């Protein structure tokens, strides 16, 4: 309800400083996305095939 | 089913279940009577061949009512036998008039969808008209009777209910009456009304002997089903099959 | 007597992160 | 709205987890700081939109 | 290693493991099967679309009877 | 028959036990009220 | 046979001749290109 | 997507397009019908766009008119285009008014500066 | 050791236990259709196969079943609309039954080869591995599909030995399971033409018999036993999956859009029947035909069958429900019992008013009555104050035609404007809410929810075809990656991408 | 006027999958308990 | 008319019962699989 | 909708006997 009637008053969506923040909440998700899947893609071999990958990586 | 007379012919243990109990005997010939006044039909022998119940129906399109093909419950306790009335002649026209006999025969018949309807195939308190004199290859009677309740009074209720007897109460549930409204919702099931309705048949006789003054025909009786003392609303069950008599003199 | 099933998976939660924060699996140097 | 139009946000008056809320205050209030004391019963308190301003103020 | 009377039957069905023709094999004729399938899939799918339409051919309810 | 070369441990641990019943809990914040209408 | 159906075939052989200019370019610069 | 509105459209659009042309069946102005030639097709189309059938019928009535304005026999030609406008029931938009009107709302409505384009704007 | 999401991957390097897992799976699967088909039967009520048909009932197994020619239960009732006295073996409980006894012998069979893992059968003659030859073992499954693809299209569908197939008409009037010759032009291609789904069995079934018999001899070659990974089981899982969706847009697809193996008096109608009026054409037709004739119009009306008026109504369409409302439409609106009428409006001059019927978008729309050529001449108002065309003041009369109802005007303005508020949505019947305690708010076909599910299980298979499409080429480095990408990991110094042959 | 079988999808849709997730840290409590030989086996 | 409760008195008297006995008899077989070293731990 | 809940528990019971039967634990002499 809030965000509906703050539509129609105000136009949010043709705000720049809201296209600013969703471009800072897609690309947010957008690099954690890359930063996640490009650290998991080039792991180090330490586990086997029957054991999760994350005991690979002791704690500290 | 053959004719009376080898029916006779049979000891009553070499009858004994082999199923010819329910069977009408057979006319062969045709023949004249001339029923004289004072005469009367003796050993009506009346077997339903075929049972049909009302229903609604679906076909292309549209719904309607006809009726189904239906089979019976009730192994072999399904015909009527050894009924007699005075015959009478009038204006012209021959009336049966039925007096007594085994005169109701208490069936049940499944539907197609699961639904079972009991009803009583009676001949009860019947006045046939004639569509002439002299019993011929043709001479069709028909009537009303009356189909009475198939439960009477005193038949109970699975809780204890009747029309003549029973409690009157939902014995299950003694804290329904407990106001100015008591169990009135379920004063259409605690009445047990003896409800009594008519039907109707019509003869039409085939073969007739005279030598030993035998009919025989194929009737066509349509009446109402059991209302379980004004519970359920009864189908109109629809039967076909052949009968028999022995005129008198 | 839907609201029972409400408070009880709310309070369910807020059970399960008690028992996550206080009783969790410490990791150790080792 | 300070139209005297109640509006059910809790759980114990026919809400859902979703439909539910802590409603804000009323429009009478305004922007007045309305903490318990200022009003005159707890019942007056819960009607007008006292539990918005207890849990918002301490939130921020 | 429990031989079965229909592990005999069948075990000439698994007698090759990794027996390989030696290199492009049949890829040629894959391909162009493989192209024709394709092309037959548009043709459906233009069809069902009436994205192309057919003399006497309707994209409709029909009465087969 | 015989033992397998192939049977092995199946493991959890004690955070992948708060995160899967703090998945099921909150899943059943969410679609609870949906199946109640 | 159709004109929705003329159309059709010219772009099945208009798709044959973008897919088959292509691959023949690649061909030929890759033996020339040869490694 | 065909749907209802789509074939009032046409219908409202071309009706208009066709019964208009009453003016032009007089003198018998042979430019003027084959000039208003896609008229005919795109009533044909959009009138009848699921139904088939009666398309086909308009098919058949849409080229007797153009069979007959190819001879010129201006007897023959009204002789069809009343068979075509007592068919298919083309009519033109009237007049609307206060109680008999609101022809359009939107203005993205087809019928917005026609003579049956008015609103009760209160 | 194992993760609980890699907790099946012990029965990859055991073939003699994925068999035993199959049948343990296709034991709960058609243990699902057999007990959901009893769950059915229990629910389902023959008695009124007009306005009471299979998808009214939220049936979603028993379509299925009667599509293909079952029609007749051991009940004594049919679903077209007879009476049987035997039905036989194969009615709706002997299916129902017949999947419980193969739930039951899978289970068994399941069981079997889950302790007999030691067979002979499962190994390599070269080395001892435990070994499936893929390329023979598909093109023996291959062929084996491709006969039963073609034995029931030549012998089911066309009717030699089968029963036939239910073919209905245009409309959902009439349909019966009955034999189809193939319809081998482009005509079978249409896919509303049932001869299209003899002649495909046939003819498919055909190239899976020869397909399966070039599988059966030819050995794949080097470049695709390489590349494709053919001596790895996890290859034919993935490429499984890419068939299996494929399949399911296929499916969810022509749900959606109707064909004839989706015909609408077994499904429901679909969403754009209501869209063009595709019912509404169908009966101004057969009215205009009938005046035609020279009939007054109260009997020009009754003579429309009223199964073909329940097609057109809102709450017989897939897209009018929601997700959460659970259960048959009957729990949306009641059972229907009769058809009241085809409402017609007049105005003060005798005009005709249509009121302008709803998209399947809205939940509400407003109550609109437009004329012949759709300009409004009333309405119901939402401001009361200053409406010029509110029903009491523009004197819209109602006059039915047909139906419970036929011949019953009504200048009483409130029945004026509550038929009005009726006639917006669909042709009016009169239902049944106290059976169940149905709401008054509607929901959707079978029609919906297979198209629901199957969309959506297309959408998670998607994902599980590419996260398998990455295992299979990634095996070796599924674990770790080495030092020896170090590398290959830099621009320039290899002219070609990773290949230690190059410079 | 609440839908009913809710109370049985949710309270059955919690508890089976929330005890079943139990079951694999109990597994391996016991297994690693039984692992490093202690009091417990 | 039937009561109300009861689905889930029952069904949360079967399954939070016959999931616990359950657990007994997999924390053994993991005692017991971790006691004997194998190729479970 | 209880005669689910009867079937789900006989059947329940028959599939209880069936393990107990044919998967239980074999007495060894050793
Ligand atoms: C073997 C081939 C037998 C099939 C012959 C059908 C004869 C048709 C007949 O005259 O009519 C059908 C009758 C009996 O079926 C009907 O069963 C119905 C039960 O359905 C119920 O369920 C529905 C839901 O209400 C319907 O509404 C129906 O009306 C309702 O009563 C009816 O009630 C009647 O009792 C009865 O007519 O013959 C039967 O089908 C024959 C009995 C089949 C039983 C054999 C199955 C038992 C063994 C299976 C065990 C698993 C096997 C492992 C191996
Ligand atoms: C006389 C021979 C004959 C005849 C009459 C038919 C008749 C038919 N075939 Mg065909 N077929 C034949 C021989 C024949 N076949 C042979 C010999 C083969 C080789 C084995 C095939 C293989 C074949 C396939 C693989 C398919 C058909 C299908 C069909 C049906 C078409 C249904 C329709 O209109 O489109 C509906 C079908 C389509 C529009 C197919 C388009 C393909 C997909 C949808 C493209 C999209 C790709 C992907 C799904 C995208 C996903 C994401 C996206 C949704 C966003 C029709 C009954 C189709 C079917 O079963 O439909 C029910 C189908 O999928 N045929
Ligand atoms: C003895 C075999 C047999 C028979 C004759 C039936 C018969 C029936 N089953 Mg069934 N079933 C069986 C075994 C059998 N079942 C087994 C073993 C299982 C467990 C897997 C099931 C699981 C099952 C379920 C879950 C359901 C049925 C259903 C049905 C009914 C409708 C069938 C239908 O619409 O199929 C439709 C089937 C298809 C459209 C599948 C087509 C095959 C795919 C698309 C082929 C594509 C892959 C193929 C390899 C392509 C390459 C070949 C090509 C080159 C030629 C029907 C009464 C349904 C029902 O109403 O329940 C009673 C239902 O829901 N069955
Ligand atoms: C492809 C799957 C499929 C489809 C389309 C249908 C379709 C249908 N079924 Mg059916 N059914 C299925 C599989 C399917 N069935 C299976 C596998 C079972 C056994 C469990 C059943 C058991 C079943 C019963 C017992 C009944 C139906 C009924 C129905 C009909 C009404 C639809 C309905 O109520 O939806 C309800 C839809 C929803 C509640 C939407 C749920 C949205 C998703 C799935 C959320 C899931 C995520 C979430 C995390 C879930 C966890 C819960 C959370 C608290 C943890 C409809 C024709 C009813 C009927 O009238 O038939 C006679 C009925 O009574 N079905
Ligand atoms: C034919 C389908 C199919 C098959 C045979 C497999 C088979 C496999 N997958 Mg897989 N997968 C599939 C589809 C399939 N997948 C799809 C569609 C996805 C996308 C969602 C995935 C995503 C996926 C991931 C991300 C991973 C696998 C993994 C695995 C392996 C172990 C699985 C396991 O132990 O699960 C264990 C699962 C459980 C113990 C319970 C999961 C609880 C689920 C969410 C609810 C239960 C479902 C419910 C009972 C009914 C299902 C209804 C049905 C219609 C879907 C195994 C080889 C793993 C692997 O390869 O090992 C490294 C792995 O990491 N898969
Ligand atoms: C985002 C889409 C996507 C992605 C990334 C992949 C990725 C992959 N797929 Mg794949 N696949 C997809 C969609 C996708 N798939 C779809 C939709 C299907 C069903 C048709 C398949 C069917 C499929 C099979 C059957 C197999 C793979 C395989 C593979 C793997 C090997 C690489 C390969 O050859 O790709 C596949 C190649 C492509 C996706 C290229 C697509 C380019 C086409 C030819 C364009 C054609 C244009 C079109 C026809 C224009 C007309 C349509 C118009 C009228 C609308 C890889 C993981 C293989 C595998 O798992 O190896 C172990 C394998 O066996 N895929
Ligand atoms: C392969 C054998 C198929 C066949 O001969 O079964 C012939 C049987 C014939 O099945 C007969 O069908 C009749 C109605 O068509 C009656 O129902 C009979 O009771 C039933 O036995 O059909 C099936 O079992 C087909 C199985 C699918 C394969
Ligand atoms: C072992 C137990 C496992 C328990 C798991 C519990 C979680 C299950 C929760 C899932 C939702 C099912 C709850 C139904 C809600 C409820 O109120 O039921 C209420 C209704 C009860 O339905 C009642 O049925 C009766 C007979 O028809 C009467 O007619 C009632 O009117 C009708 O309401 O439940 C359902 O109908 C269940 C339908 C289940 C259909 C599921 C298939 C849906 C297909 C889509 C799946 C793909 C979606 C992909 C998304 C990912
Ligand atoms: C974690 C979950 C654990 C689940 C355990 C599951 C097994 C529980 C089954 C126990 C029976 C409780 C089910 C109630 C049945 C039902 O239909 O509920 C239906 C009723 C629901 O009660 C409803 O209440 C509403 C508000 O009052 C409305 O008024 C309804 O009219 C009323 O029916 O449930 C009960 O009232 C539960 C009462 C529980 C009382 C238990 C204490 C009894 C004291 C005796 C104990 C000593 C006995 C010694 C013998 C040994
Ligand atoms: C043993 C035996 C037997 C028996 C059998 C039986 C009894 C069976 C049954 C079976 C069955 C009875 C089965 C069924 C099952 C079920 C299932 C299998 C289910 C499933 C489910 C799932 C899968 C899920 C679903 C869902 C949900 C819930 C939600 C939504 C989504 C979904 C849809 C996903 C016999 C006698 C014959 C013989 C001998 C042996
Ligand atoms: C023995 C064995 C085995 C095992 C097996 C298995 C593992 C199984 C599984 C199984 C499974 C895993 C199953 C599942 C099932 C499920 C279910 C059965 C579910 C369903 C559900 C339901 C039925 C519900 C319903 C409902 C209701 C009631 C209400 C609300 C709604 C709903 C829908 C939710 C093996 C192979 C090893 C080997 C051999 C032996
Ligand atoms: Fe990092």
């Amino acid at each position: 309800n809030f965000m509906l009637v703050f539509q129609a008053e105000h136009n949010i969506l043709m705000h720049p400083f809201h296209m600013a923040g969703v471009a800072g909440v897609f690309g947010g998700s957008l690099f954690s996305a890359m930063h996640g899947s490009l650290v998991t893609s080039s792991l180090i071999r330490e586990t086997t095939e029957n054991e999760s990958t994350n005991y690979g990586y002791k704690f500290g | 089913a053959l004719t009376k007379s080898q029916i006779n012919e049979l000891s009553y243990l070499q009858v004994k279940g082999t199923g010819l109990a329910n069977r009408c005997a057979e006319v062969v010939g045709e023949d004249s009577i001339k029923p004289k006044p004072g005469a009367k039909l003796v050993d009506m022998c009346i077997e339903p061949k075929a049972w049909a119940v009302e229903e609604e129906v679906g076909k292309a399109g549209k719904t309607e009512k006809k009726f189904v093909n239906s089979k019976v419950m009730t192994r072999q306790t399904y015909t009527l036998d050894a009924i007699e009335g005075p015959i009478t002649v009038d204006g012209g026209k021959i009336t049966f008039s039925e007096k007594e006999g085994i005169d109701y025969a208490a069936t049940t018949v499944q539907l197609p969808g699961g639904e079972r309807v009991p009803f009583l195939f009676t001949v009860k308190d019947l006045v046939a008209k004639g569509n002439g004199d002299t019993f011929k290859p043709g001479f069709q009677m028909g009537g009303d009777f009356n189909t009475p309740s198939y439960r009477t009074g005193l038949f109970l209720d699975p809780k204890g209910r009747g029309g003549t007897t029973g409690y009157d109460m939902a014995v299950a549930l003694p804290a329904l009456q407990l106001g100015e409204e008591g169990d009135a919702e379920l004063f259409g099931e605690n009445n047990k009304v003896f409800d009594i309705t008519q039907g109707r048949i019509e003869m039409e006789v085939n073969k007739v002997n005279a030598e030993d003054s035998e009919i025989g025909g194929v009737f066509v009786a349509t009446q109402l089903s059991d209302t379980d003392m004004g519970s359920k609303t009864p189908k109109k069950v629809l039967t076909k099959g052949i009968f028999y008599a022995k005129v008198e003199q | 007597m839907e609201a029972l099933v409400y408070t009880f998976l709310l309070i369910g939660t807020l059970m399960v992160i008690f028992f996550a924060v206080f009783f969790r699996e410490t990791p150790r140097i080792l | 709205d300070g139209i005297r139009e109640p509006v059910s946000g809790s759980l114990l008056y026919g809400n859902n987890i979703i439909s539910g809320a802590v409603v804000p205050s009323s429009n009478a209030i305004g922007m007045h700081f309305y903490p318990i004391w200022e009003a005159a019963s707890v019942d007056e308190w819960l009607y007008n939109g006292g539990p918005y301003q207890l849990i918002v103020l301490h939130f921020l | 290693a429990l031989r079965t009377r229909l592990g005999e039957i069948l075990r000439p069905l698994n007698a090759e493991y990794g027996k390989v023709a030696p290199g492009w094999g049949t890829t040629p004729i894959m391909g162009i099967v493989m192209l024709a399938f394709l092309i037959f899939l548009v043709i459906i799918l233009q069809i069902y679309n009436s994205s192309l339409i057919i003399e006497n051919v309707d994209v409709d309810w029909a009465n087969g009877i | 028959t015989g033992p397998n070369p192939n049977k092995q441990a199946v493991e959890l641990n004690r955070t992948s036990l708060y995160w899967g019943l703090l998945l099921i809990f909150v899943l059943a914040v969410l679609f609870s009220s949906y199946f109640f209408n | 046979m159709t004109a929705s159906l003329s159309n059709f075939i010219a772009s099945l052989i208009a798709g044959g001749v973008v897919v088959g200019v292509i691959a023949i370019a690649l061909i030929v610069i890759s033996k020339s290109d040869r490694i | 997507s065909v749907s209802a509105a789509t074939i009032n459209r046409a219908r409202g659009l071309y009706g208009d397009r066709i019964a208009a042309l009453k003016d032009a069946v007089a003198a018998g102005d042979f430019k003027a019908i084959a000039e208003e030639k896609n008229a005919f097709i795109l009533f044909n189309s959009g009138a009848y766009p699921t139904n088939k059938a009666k398309k086909n019928a308009a098919i058949a009535q849409t080229n007797e008119i153009f069979k007959a304005i190819r001879s010129g026999d201006k007897a023959a030609v009204k002789s069809a285009y009343d068979a075509y406008m007592a068919a298919n029931d083309i009519r033109p938009l009237p007049e609307i008014n206060a109680n008999i009107g609101q022809g359009y709302s939107s203005d993205f409505d087809f019928r917005v500066r026609t003579k049956a384009g008015a609103i009760y704007v209160r | 050791a194992l993760p609980w999401y890699r907790v099946h991957t012990v029965v990859l390097n055991d073939p003699g236990r994925l068999i035993a897992v199959h049948l343990m799976h296709t034991a709960l699967v058609a243990g699902w259709a057999g007990s959901m088909a009893l769950y059915e039967l229990a629910v389902f009520d023959p008695s009124d196969p007009v306005l009471n048909p299979m998808w009214r009932q939220g049936m979603f197994v028993m379509p299925f079943m009667t599509r293909l020619g079952i029609t007749d239960s051991w009940g004594g009732w049919s679903i077209t609309g007879e009476s049987v006295s035997n039905p036989g073996i194969w009615s709706f409980e002997g299916v129902a039954l017949s999947h419980i006894i193969l739930s039951g012998m899978c289970f068994l069979a399941a069981i079997w080869h889950w302790v007999y893992w030691d067979l002979e059968l499962f190994r390599d003659p070269r080395t001892g591995e435990p070994a499936l030859d893929l390329p023979k073992i598909f093109g023996i499954h291959l062929f084996l599909s491709g006969l039963l693809c073609f034995g029931f299209g030549a012998f089911h569908v066309t009717g030699l030995f089968g029963p036939g197939i239910w073919v209905s008409d245009a409309y959902g009037i009439t349909g019966k399971v009955q034999p189809v010759a193939p319809a081998w032009g482009a005509d079978g291609f249409n896919p509303f033409n049932p001869g299209g789904i003899a002649a495909h069995h046939i003819a498919a079934g055909i190239f899976g018999i020869f397909a399966g018999i070039f599988h059966l001899t030819v050995r794949p070659p080097q470049r695709l036993y390489r590349a494709l990974r053919m001596g790895n089981i996890e290859t034919v899982l993935s490429s499984s999956i890419s068939a299996v969706f494929f399949a399911a847009f296929v499916t969810s697809g022509t749900m959606w859009y109707g064909a004839a193996a989706t015909p609408i008096e077994l499904f429901g109608p679909t969403r754009y029947q209501w869209d063009s009026g595709y019912f509404q054409q169908e009966i101004e037709r057969q009215v205009e035909t009938s005046v035609s004739e020279g009939l007054s119009e109260s009997q020009a009306w009754s003579r429309i069958p009223d199964k073909l008026a329940f097609y057109d109504y809102i709450g017989n369409n897939p897209a009018k429900g929601g997700l959460f409302r659970a259960g048959p439409m009957n729990k949306g609106d009641g059972i229907a019992e009769a058809w009241l009428g085809h409402p017609i409006f007049r105005d003060k001059e005798g005009r005709e008013l249509t009121v302008r019927r709803m998209p399947a978008f809205f939940e509400t729309f407003p109550v609109i009555l437009v004329d012949k050529d759709g300009i409004i001449r009333a309405d119901i108002p939402f401001r009361r104050a200053e409406s010029k065309y509110s029903i009491e003041q523009v004197g819209v009369t109602v006059d039915f035609y047909g139906g419970k109802l036929n011949g019953q005007t009504f200048k009483d303005a409130p029945t004026v404007k509550k038929f009005a508020r009726k006639a917006q949505l669909g042709e009016v019947f009169e239902f049944d809410r106290t059976s169940l305690e149905s709401d008054g708010v509607f929901r959707s076909s079978p029609r919906g929810w297979y198209t629901y599910g199957h969309a959506n299980f297309a959408l998670l298979f998607f994902f599980g075809h590419l996260w398998h499409g990455g295992r299979t080429i990634f095996r070796d480095v599924f674990t770790g990656i080495g030092a020896e990408v170090t590398e290959q990991v830099e621009f320039g110094a290899f002219q070609k991408l990773g290949d230690k042959s190059t410079k | 006027e609440v839908q009913f079988g809710a109370y049985l999808a949710v309270l059955l849709g919690t508890f089976l999958p929330a005890l079943f997730l139990v079951n694999l840290f109990i597994q391996t409590e016991a297994r690693k308990a039984g692992k490093a030989g202690g009091q417990d086996s």
